[PDB]
């Protein structure tokens, strides 16, 4: 499970987070296998946080963990070719059906029931960290903002000083910092909100919030971004969406945690269509 | 510009909300006013005039932009645990217009008149 540098091939580039780099790699025979490697990209101490995640989930919709590159370290993961949704729906547009989209959610659902089984909470669960493996299968990876939850608490507070992806959150982490199993279901509505519109980035969620906003800039945008939720405003409905489909993405953006339905009351309402 | 810090606590999001709505009652608060949205409207004014408006800055709230000797500039209001303190300055305040009035009141004398909507 340790991967010498020496051997690394460094091909080319896969992403770029608002944390780290991924690159591809292989690992003069050439006889290695593809690899993404992720670097940390200026920290160190949340990167190792992140590989002691990933070495401790093993599920068929989450990123399978490889080994580590010291040096510094770097986390090596399984490589899938069609990168992220972000990426392969904008590409795929009369490709991907609505069927496909609904066994999409339902793989989405069951890695992150799996994750919350564990006691943790995702913190990120967007669709440029949901991964593509084949068209009929995806994996849910980046763990870097990933908490545990204790086994007798609801949720985790978070003191760490760091950005977050807050058009995707629940109020109770915009607020407080907290984060229960239901503020993951509210990140899940966003992404499904991003995987009925195929990315679209002139409907993504930050485009369609800043706009019932209005002019905003700084950190106010955060204050504002919670009024509008106290509003009981939303993401519309995206174009060629059924209703069916749309009540329960209105279901994980209920302002209470304790309003929102569960990943497997989401699994049984996706599989009620199919 | 897609990622922010979330409010710490429920006190903290009490303190920013509070100061919205006391900023909401008078007339110098202007909202988005961007750098150079501000000072084109400060460079004109007599030397003091001030005004309160939301920082650009992702780790920022409140800024205030002011006319000095040199022409409009601008200074952070930082916040830390439900305390207003200014950018170069060791007094914190436990509300944003007890800053305001401790200033108006001090040796600088760098805010006199605050420019209303
Ligand atoms: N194993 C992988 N296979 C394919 N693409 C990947 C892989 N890992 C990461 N990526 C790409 O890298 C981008 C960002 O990776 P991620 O680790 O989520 O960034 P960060 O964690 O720094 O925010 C994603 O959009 C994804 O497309
Ligand atoms: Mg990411
Ligand atoms: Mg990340």
């Amino acid at each position: 499970a340790h991967f010498e540098k020496r051997f690394l091939k460094r091909i080319r580039d896969l992403g770029e987070g608002h944390f780290g780099k991924v690159e591809l790699c292989r690992y003069g025979d050439n006889t290695g296998e593809q690899v993404a490697v992720k670097s940390l990209k200026p920290h160190i101490a949340d990167l190792k946080k992140e590989i002691e995640i990933l070495r401790n989930l093993y599920h068929e919709n989450i990123v399978k963990y490889k080994g580590i590159c010291t040096e510094g370290i770097k986390l090596i993961m399984e490589f899938l070719p069609s990168g992220s949704l972000k990426e392969y729906l904008p590409k795929n547009k009369n490709k991907i059906n609505l069927k496909q989209q609904l066994k999409y959610a339902v793989q989405i659902c069951k890695g992150m029931d799996y994750l919350g089984s564990r006691q943790y909470v995702h913190r990120d669960l967007a669709a440029r960290n949901v991964l593509v493996e084949s068209e009929h299968q995806v994996k849910i990876g980046d763990f870097g903002l990933t908490k545990a939850i204790e086994t007798d608490k609801e949720y985790y507070t978070v003191k760490d000083d760091r950005d977050s992806p807050v058009f995707w959150y629940a109020p109770e982490c915009l607020m407080q910092s907290k984060f229960y199993i239901a503020s993951d279901v509210w990140s899940f509505g966003v992404t499904l909100h991003e995987l009925l519109t195929y990315c679209d980035s002139d409907s993504s969620p930050m485009a369609l919030f800043l706009k019932m906003i209005g002019p905003t800039h700084g950190q106010m945008t955060v204050t504002r971004l919670v009024n509008t939720l106290k509003e009981g405003k939303r993401l519309p409905c995206p174009p060629n969406c059924p209703d069916e489909v749309y009540q329960l993405m209105r279901k994980c953006w209920e302002f209470q945690p304790s309003n929102r339905t569960s990943f497997q009351n989401l699994i049984e309402g996706f599989e009620a269509l199919l | 510009s897609t990622h922010f810090r979330t409010f710490r606590s429920q006190a903290d999001f009490s303190s920013i909300t509070r100061a919205s709505s006391l900023l909401d009652a008078c007339g110098f608060y202007w909202g988005p006013l961007t750098v150079s949205a501000a000072h084109e409207k400060l460079k004109s004014e007599p030397e003091g005039t001030f005004l309160i408006r939301d920082s650009t800055q992702k780790n920022c709230f409140f800024a205030i932009s002011v006319k000095t000797a040199t022409g409009p500039t601008s200074i952070r209001i930082n916040f830390q645990t439900g305390r207003f303190s200014l950018d170069g300055s060791k007094e914190t305040f436990d509300c944003l217009f007890k800053l305001l009035e401790h200033y108006l009141s001090s040796p600088r004398k760098v805010l006199v008149t605050p420019l209303r909507k």
